[PDB]
């Protein structure tokens, strides 16, 4: 299977800054997806095909990447953005999820 | 010393097959995308076709650079 | 408009059958889309288990394909999960998901039920 | 004595290409199966041939050539070939 | 030396994937060609632009990239090399 | 209820053309499906000769490409088989068949007619 | 072309027994079919995709196998089941039939 | 039938943007087919530049992707060509074309406008 | 980037003769097309899929070839056929046109 690695596992950032998230694949993948999970809730779909934000996601979020290196970035961190972010790839059976990079508010 | 000639000749023929296969899937992919739109047009006379349409043309598996990259790897292997 | 809600037992002894349900409202699970089962371990790690298509075609994770099976009830609009042998490693939070048929885009999720596998009561 | 490094690099690059080609074909056939079902559903709404669609549908899902499970063998064969 | 054996097994294995890949595409096109015909038939059943499906259909059936004898040519080359 | 009904001359001389018809009843050979020709040698081994699809595109056995030719008459719902050069090795029982396009599943067959090749009278 | 060896060529059995037929391919194939031919009759569609049973086929019949080897089996043979059985594959042009296993009946 | 009538400026100074317009009559450019841009050098050599699909998808020549861009206007049934950097090698005769989606069958062509790159 | 070469660069002919021209490719292609261009005029679609004549094309023209060797032949040469002919291939992005076989008359 494909091992999806996220760096760093835990990051903190005071509000208003710019943050970046990286999710590197062990080998080549076909599709890329991003989720968030606030505590005691189901993951919410945000980003599909590494660039398209799902409905309800504000424009401050954007995704990028190619090959075996994909990135999620926030132009300006806000209050409600502190949650664990999960990256998911789909190449063949089965699909693998990321380890989960947790964001923090300072 | 004849192994070098056989290895390069064999790898050159394999690369040709790889390009032909990749081209042939791409042509089918375009037809499927076009065919879905025609059926989609007939439906109105919604949704879940846009997501499939984006997925069809939104692949990140390349297959155009690796086959290219494979061609060089043979080339300096021929230099030996 | 589409709501997924799972129900099931909360405590399951080792080496016993696990059963779950997913009542879908506002949509028919035979009309379109796939319907996945996903679990999250206490280490907050996510693992995909399997799905049943809108026509009954099913695929399973190869790591656990031997002991998993997914079925459905068209009349009641529910699809079920069964994991016949279980161990303490199956303590997780199980989720429903409706994904696009081509790729793996879980656009909808269930509330999320918790299953703990142990013997002490 | 670099022939093994050249061969392993070429075979590793080649074996990656087979896997990528396999994935696109599987992705396409899944779309085609969904494509046909939506066509047949619309055809039935208009009002026979649905028996024909069922037979060709089963053929698409009932392939046996097993394009996977032998690429894995090919990746295996290279592995003990390198250690020589 | 054993290098002939390792090369022979790897090339014999690799040729198998190439044949398997080609067959899957040919089965796909026949479904696509057939499926468009049903889609085209349904449109005329609904009642003016009987074009761009024929020309696409001609293009689908008129490919000239072989993939029948080039694979066969590759298999002959491997067998010739195995005699070294 | 498709019912294939084939007919032809029961005796042909060596190095002469063979023409067989196959009347189809209850279905149109242009609507769908493929239409095949199959023969059975006296040792009871079958061989597939070729087919003509509903649209008119034909495929032939690679060992007989220079010989076999298949043509159809749309108006009267018949498809024909032509084999200009023959030899005593073509003594077989020829059959019709309607098969699915994707695979080779001859779900229907003709009654079966015998063609013998010899110049003796 | 692919050679579809069929074994055994000629067997025998008594009613109510268990019978198996093997049809091994020379190389990898895509689809598998089985046909039944009684004397002086065209072959009948019997089994398609090596698991499904054609219309009006007794439930005793079953097909299995994967890779290159396939099997046809009758749970309890009845007298009416004595006929030659042919295995056909479809991978590429042209399709190839089997030699044929001619089941019989013990008195 | 389908008539393509392209237009654009005649002479372009080096190192400025070139704009071209193609007007389609009798057929909407969103219904189907691709819409290509082809140029012919003074040595009578044909080179394909790119196209915009009926759905907005665009494909560009690998030698021109860093400098070429194609847009369109659904309301007026026009699709445009754009080229930010130019040089004396861009002196050619440009053409419009409607091609079948699967292949490269340019079944229809425009009148043919000439663009010269110089500093007169 | 397939290089398409047409051997008869400038091929004078006469009315009523057999006129042939060849377009060779460096590597294998998928589709072949032929176009006719007259002076001060856009190219005209002439042959598609190397065997089918376009609408309005006279029956005197024949297309043939396979692999990397294609030919355009004229049975009954007429003076009105004196125009440059181009061969086009489509294998992958991008498509390449031929050099051009100009065919005069005497």
């Amino acid at each position: 299977d494909i091992k999806m690695t996220q760096s760093p596992s835990l990051m903190s950032a005071s509000p208003g800054e710019k943050v970046t998230m990286t999710c590197s694949a062990s080998s080549s993948i076909t599709y890329m997806y991003w989720y968030q999970q606030k505590p005691r809730s189901s993951p919410k779909p945000w980003i599909y095909l590494t660039s398209n934000l799902a409905s309800g996601v504000p424009a401050r979020f954007s995704g990028s990447g190619s090959g075996t290196s994909y990135s999620l970035t926030i132009s300006s961190m806000e209050a409600e953005d502190a949650a664990t972010y999960y990256c998911q790839q789909w190449s063949s059976n089965p699909l693998t999820f990321g380890a989960g990079t947790k964001l923090e508010i300072k | 010393n004849d192994w070098q000639k056989n290895s390069t000749r064999l790898w050159n023929s394999q690369s040709s097959i790889d390009q032909k296969l990749a081209n042939q899937i791409n042509d089918l992919r375009q037809t499927v995308i076009w065919m879905g739109d025609r059926l989609m047009s007939l439906e109105h006379r919604e949704h879940h076709w846009d997501m499939v349409r984006r997925h069809l043309q939104g692949r990140e598996d390349n297959l155009t650079l690796d086959i290219s990259k494979l061609k060089e790897q043979i080339f300096e292997a021929s230099k030996a | 408009d589409v709501q997924l809600q799972e129900s099931g037992p909360g405590l399951v002894k080792p080496s016993q059958s696990l059963s779950l349900t997913c009542t879908v409202t506002g949509y028919s699970i035979t009309s379109d889309y796939a319907w996945n089962w996903i679990r999250q371990f206490p280490g907050n790690e996510l693992e995909w288990m399997g799905y049943i298509s809108y026509s009954g075609s099913t695929s399973y994770n190869p790591s656990l394909k031997s002991r998993i099976s997914i079925t459905r009830d068209t009349s009641k609009n529910q699809f079920f999960l069964q994991l016949n042998p279980v161990t303490t490693e199956d303590t997780a939070t199980y989720y429903c998901a409706r994904s696009v048929i081509l790729g793996a885009w879980f656009a909808y999720w269930g509330q999320g039920t918790l299953v703990t596998v142990s013997a002490a009561s």
